[PDB]
Order: structure tokens, then sequence, then C-alpha cells
């Protein structure tokens, strides 16, 4: 069948053990070694947009190591509110956004709160008008 | 730190209906989570490992032997299509996926099942065919205040599959909300210790647990420590592992050590009849707990 490469690999952490060929469809999660803390999605599947050969859905996370002094602002989208995520936000915790009636969103929807006190991996995401 | 010399006996060869090949796979799967969480493979031997991944590969498999062309699972196929079984699965493979890689078209089948086909207008899931191997439910068990106790269980497990299945079942946010919705409506009104517990986390992990209703949770707690009733030994273990990870959902770090304390004092490492849910909650709860240990 239709049929992904390997996953990224992370750097201080593990993968899922799975078993070539790996179909489309196919979950692994990435996890960080004891003191290290895991920032971006943690789940990755093998999907298909060309309807031909599998690719990967988003990049792989990074594990940081754990920087226990680390902090972010809170941090804040015109146009969404946080659904999901509990202040005080510490190192490697995340925050997800919705946008408001009338908007679109433009980008990830998690942001991590990386050892330089600075949200990650990506831009905070973007809501749009209608 | 539960020891590892004291779990080998929770690496176990899952054979059975899918009811016993979940029964064995539950601990080998919530076992090769804490030594790998607590980083305990070397003292308890690292070659050990690549056995039981195949190990539990092998429930995995053997459980979708079980699947209906629902996406839903029972005892076996002739079996009436089981609500909590097929939450239960979803819940263990989701954790699994940590270990071995999984094909998230059941896994997320398995969600669209439960919320198109047993999900209320009102926002409860509904069981139309009871677990046979009813010690396996934990908690549930008991009749009271059932609704929102099973509501409380799928919801988890939505909850823990739904950063796989987002795109895949469209109605998956909404069933989450119309879930949460009424768990706060019948929260206040709560009188098991194990309900608030398994509620209190579905909700911690929503950030809807808040105000008088963390409250209630909290002043629950018999010792600001454990979430017990005149059942068992065995619910109030599930009960309080809740209640750990709902804490640490909240990161109330500062009401948690007397409570982890109590779980590690326990003396109870996974195993036996109806432990399936203790087994799996409290593993899974102790090896966040480390993850998260500041």
């Amino acid at each position: 069948g239709i049929s992904c490469g390997s996953p990224p690999p992370i750097l201080n952490g593990r993968i899922s053990y799975y078993s070539t060929p790996i179909a489309v469809g196919t979950v692994i999660r990435y996890s960080c070694s004891g003191t290290f803390r895991l920032i971006g999605e943690k789940s990755l599947l093998c999907i298909t947009k060309d309807k031909v050969d599998g690719t990967w859905d988003k990049p792989a996370p990074k594990c940081e190591y754990f920087n226990k002094y680390s902090s972010c602002p809170e941090p804040i989208v015109p146009g969404g509110y946080k659904i999901r995520g509990s202040t005080p936000y510490r190192h490697g915790d995340s925050v997800t956004f919705a946008c408001k009636t009338n908007f679109s969103m433009n980008g990830n929807k998690s942001v991590w709160c990386q050892a330089n006190n600075m949200w990650g991996p990506t831009r905070l995401p973007t809501c749009v008008s209608v | 730190m539960l020891d590892a010399e004291r779990l080998k006996h929770l690496i176990v060869t899952p054979s059975g209906a899918g009811e016993q090949n979940m029964i064995g796979m539950t601990p080998t799967v919530i076992a090769v989570h804490y030594l790998d969480e607590t980083e305990q493979w070397e003292k308890f031997g690292l070659e050990k490992r690549q056995g039981a991944l195949e190990l539990i590969k092998k429930g995995y498999t053997q459980q979708l032997a079980f699947r209906q062309p629902s996406s839903a699972f029972a005892a076996f196929v002739k079996r009436a299509p089981s609500t909590w079984l097929t939450a239960y699965v979803v819940k263990v493979f989701s954790l699994a996926v940590n270990l071995i890689a999984i094909d998230s078209q059941v896994l997320c089948g398995a969600v669209k099942w439960l919320i198109l086909e047993k999900q209320k207008p009102d926002g409860v899931f509904q069981e139309d065919a009871p677990v046979i191997h009813q010690e396996m439910i934990g908690g549930l068990r008991n009749n009271n205040e059932k609704d929102m106790a099973l509501t409380a269980f799928v919801l988890i497990s939505l909850q823990e599959a739904k950063d796989i299945c987002e795109e895949q079942v469209n109605s998956l946010p909404g069933s989450i909300t119309k879930a949460g919705d009424f768990l706060e409506a019948n929260y206040m009104n709560l009188q098991r210790s194990y309900t608030v517990a398994i509620a209190g986390y579905a909700l911690a992990q929503m950030g809807r647990l808040k105000g008088p209703l963390l409250n209630k949770f909290l002043t629950t707690a018999k010792d600001k420590n454990r979430w017990e009733d005149p059942g068992k030994q065995l619910y109030n273990v599930e009960a309080t592992s809740y209640a750990l990870l709902a804490l640490l959902q909240l990161k109330d770090f500062d009401f948690v050590p007397p409570v982890v304390r109590w779980l590690n004092e326990q003396r109870y490492y996974g195993g036996g009849y109806g432990s399936t849910q203790a087994t799996f909650m409290v593993f899974q709860a102790l090896a966040q707990y480390q993850k998260d240990a500041p």
C-alpha cells in the first residue's frame, strides 16, 4: 500500500517501535528522557496528500534539557482565546488556542514554553476575519 | 518509586477473548511504560524490553481480531459491541502508542463509533452491552452515579486520543465539549469519592475543574491524600490515581506529594482479579508524576 519514510529521529528521546514497511495511517509518539522536556506535538502520523507516496503530518518534536528556572509570559492571540492551558507556564508546558466566531485560524494551534522563556517551536497562531 | 524487581509479574502473555486479551494486555503495557519513564530498565535487564514490546504488539494484533465492522469492540464478534470496552481499548492503545506504532484508523474508527452511536444528545455516553468480565471495569462496577462515571471514562479516553484523531474524526471536539458540559452540571451533585475523582481528572484535562468544583474535589479527599469509599482498596487506588493525574493537570504541586506518598505506601504492584483498572491507572498516574517531578 502507500507507505512512509523513516520518522525524524529525536535527539535525547525515544520513538515507538515499529517495523517497516510503514503503512499509511500509522501513529507513532515521541517521548523525552527522564530530565528532558518534550517541545512540540508528540504524535506523528503517516498520511497521504498526493494519494501516491505517504509522508509524516507534522515535524518531530525535539527534547530540551529541563530548565527549572524557565517561565514564559502569558501568550495571547488577537482574535482567539486559549482553550486547554493552565498558568503558571514553567518549562515544557503547552497551551492550545481556538479562534473566535468569525475567525479562521492560520498556524499551528499549540505552543510550548521553550527553555529560553519564549514560546515555540512555531510562531503563535494567527486568527483572521471573514 | 515502585521497584522494578517487584513488578516482573506484570509482563504477561496476552491470551483470550476481546476482554481477556485486554486484561492480559493491560499490565504489560503499563509496566513497560513505568520502566520506560522511571528509567529502571538497566536495573531490570535491558534485553527483556524488546521481549515485552513483541508481547505488547502481540496483544495489539490479537485484539484487532475482535474489532467489528463498526470499528468497535465486544468480547467476541457475535456479541453486541461494548461502549465501555471500546473506550477502554482506545485508552490503552493511546498509551501503548508510546511504545509500539499503531494503526490510527483502528483507534479513530473506534472513537467515531463512540461519538456518533453512543453519545446522547445531552452529552452522556450510553452503554448498550455491559462487558462480561465486570471486574475489569474497576469502580464503574458500582451502580450509583453510572452516567456520570461512564461518561467520565469515555471522556478520559477521547481526550487521551484527541491529539491523534483530531483531523480524522470531525465531531470529536464537539463531543468532548458536550461531555464536559454534562459533567460540570452534575459534578456538584456527586456522592462517591470515586466519581469525584474520575470526573475530576476528566474536567481537569479540560481546564474546567475550578472555583467551587475544584473545591469539591479537593475537600473530598480523606486526609488531603486519598479518595476513598467503603468499597475496595482497588477502587480507592484507581480513584486516587485519577485524582493524582487531575492534580498534575492543574499543577497544584503543593498538594500532590502526600497523595503520591499514599499511593506508594499501598504495597500494591498490579495484578489480580479486578486489578485491570487499578493497575492501569496507578502506574499511568505514578509515571506521569515522574515525568513532571520538578
